[PDB]
């Protein structure tokens, strides 16, 4: 099983003692100092040579990984983004301003601020909506228990005192609709394949925490992954539906011993370990109905672990603390409750909650635990480095990053959907549409790429060969 | 435990003060 998938984060930006700074002019040094151009057809905005984008977005600087197929290479990409964040903030105290600029890989300043991680699948647009709504509501309601980062403070405005599963929760008010900054639904409607409208639709989910731990990424992408293929499938009978949603969400969230129970439409009352549980067995039966054990490793994988983690979560959550970010903040944070009497009204509380979420590798709380040994990985830091600068090989971020690495000087613009070059001796753009997020790859163009010598023999190799290489 | 140490060396000076200062703009 594969899916095309990608991952958008908006990371908090903060530049003290500087009285010329705006979050405007800070997300641009961040994305400048650090490096072709958005084909839009004014901010900061470039397209880097792994194929990522790296823009400001509502005063903030947002990393949107490549295209990839499968839930690791959505860790992998995107913990490259956490290292180009760092070394653009780095790169930007260089700058002749010399500001000091703090990033946080989360979604909100516990003040009634919010910013998005959102995720991005690439489904059937056959698959009918109402049925993507009704199946991914209790879902997304539930996955928090494993995909929370963990917030001190409960309400939007903060003013609450206590622990929660997830920064988000609280700033959801609708089941569905349109909206990304405020009155936020549970699902979002915006259908933006950057792809053949007739074949795909683009599904926008906007409800998760931005996640350090790799183990929380690779569960949040892979298990709704999962989900979704049985939704396309049609193969859930039973209705998972449950009163106020909405309110559930939040409930869920502000208990974190996980003993708040859902009330489902059919009469049934589960905790959201319990509901996540039926998905789980859902999934399971999913698998062997369609694959046997001719199951790939990753979907196994993905599996085994969805389902280790929540009979742990049932069990004792603070096993996890390895593994999960709402927990392993929770094991910091009660260890100074306990060390130093603190109440959960205590600003160095907040502090933690805040900084385990900073980019810097020698200051960021997360980073800190992974140096001494404290979190179990996914992913390698060669990886991640090479991540950084390299493309996916199985999709169209192939194509993109793979030119703008070899002919950056000849590409005028860059998007999802297309690159555009700039040739010497022509009056007029090129255009190459690369509309196919599975073609475009190193099967594909890789072969071409590398005898090509100038972007000028490329796009002389490419001309009538679109419903080749790119559709 | 030794990990509380660790963040103990870490965390950012005058805390409150860093608390009370961190505001964001609203984004997505
Ligand atoms: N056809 C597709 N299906 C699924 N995800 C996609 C597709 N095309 C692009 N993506 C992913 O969607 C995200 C779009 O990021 P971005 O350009 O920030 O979107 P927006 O303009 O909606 O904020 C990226 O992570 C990208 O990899
Ligand atoms: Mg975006
Ligand atoms: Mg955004
Ligand atoms: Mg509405
Ligand atoms: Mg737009
Ligand atoms: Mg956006």
């Amino acid at each position: 099983m594969h899916r095309v998938m990608g991952i958008e984060t908006e990371y908090g930006i903060s530049v003290p003692h500087q009285p010329n700074a705006n979050a405007m002019a800070a997300s641009s040094q961040v994305v400048n100092a650090y490096a072709a151009r958005w084909d839009f057809e004014g901010l900061a905005n470039v397209i880097l040579t792994n194929g990522a984008r790296l823009y400001v977005d509502h005063a903030h600087p947002e990393y949107s990984t490549p295209e990839v197929t499968n839930p690791r290479d959505a860790v992998l990409w995107d913990k490259a983004g956490e290292r180009i964040m760092a070394e653009a903030a780095r790169r930007a105290a260089d700058l002749p301003m010399g500001w000091t600029i703090q990033l946080y890989k989360n979604n909100t300043d516990n003040k009634g601020a919010s910013y998005g991680c959102h995720e991005n699948y690439l489904m059937n647009r056959s698959t009918p909506f109402a049925d993507i709504v009704r199946h991914l509501i209790p879902f997304f309601v539930t996955r928090q228990v494993f995909c929370g980062a963990g917030r001190v403070g409960i309400g939007a405005d903060g003013r609450g005192e206590g622990f929660q599963l997830s920064q988000r929760a609280d700033f959801f008010e609708v089941e569905v609709g349109l909206e990304t900054t405020l009155k936020r639904p549970i699902i979002n409607t915006r259908d933006e394949p950057h792809a053949d409208p007739e074949k795909y639709r683009r599904l926008h989910v906007i409800i998760g925490d931005a996640n350090m731990s790799e183990i929380a990424t690779y569960l949040k992408l892979g298990t709704t992954a999962l989900v979704l293929a049985m939704i396309e499938d049609g193969f859930l009978s039973q209705d998972f539906s449950v009163e106020s949603p909405v309110g559930a969400l939040r409930a869920v969230s502000h208990d974190p011993t996980l003993r708040y129970q859902l009330r489902l439409h059919d009469g049934r009352r589960l905790t959201a370990v319990q509901l996540q549980m039926e998905y789980l067995e859902q999934a399971r039966k999913y698998v062997e109905d369609r694959f046997g054990t001719d199951v790939d490793d990753m979907t196994r994988d993905v599996l085994d672990r969805w389902e280790t983690t929540l009979v742990r979560l049932a069990d004792d959550p603070m096993q996890l603390s390895r593994d999960l970010d709402w927990v392993a903040k929770l094991s910091i944070l009660e260890g100074y409750r306990q060390r130093e009497n603190l109440p959960w009204s205590a600003h160095k509380l907040q502090l933690v909650d805040l900084q385990y979420h900073d980019v810097r590798p020698d200051r960021g709380l997360y980073n800190r635990l992974v140096a001494r040994g404290r979190m179990n990985l996914l992913v390698d830091e060669a990886a991640v480095r090479t991540a950084m600068h390299e493309p996916p090989n199985d999709t169209r971020a192939y194509f993109r990053g793979r030119c703008l690495a070899k002919f950056g000087a000849e590409i005028a613009a860059a998007s999802w959907d297309s690159v555009i070059f700039d040739l010497p001796g022509r009056d007029s753009l090129q255009r190459v549409p690369t509309l196919e997020p599975l073609r475009g790859t190193r099967a594909h163009v890789g072969d071409l790429l590398d005898r090509c010598r100038s972007a000028t023999e490329l796009v002389a190799a490419l001309t009538g060969g679109e419903n080749l290489y790119f559709q | 435990d030794a990990i509380l140490d660790e963040i103990d060396d870490v965390l950012e000076e005058n805390a409150e003060e860093f608390v009370r200062s961190y505001i964001q703009k609203g984004g997505e």
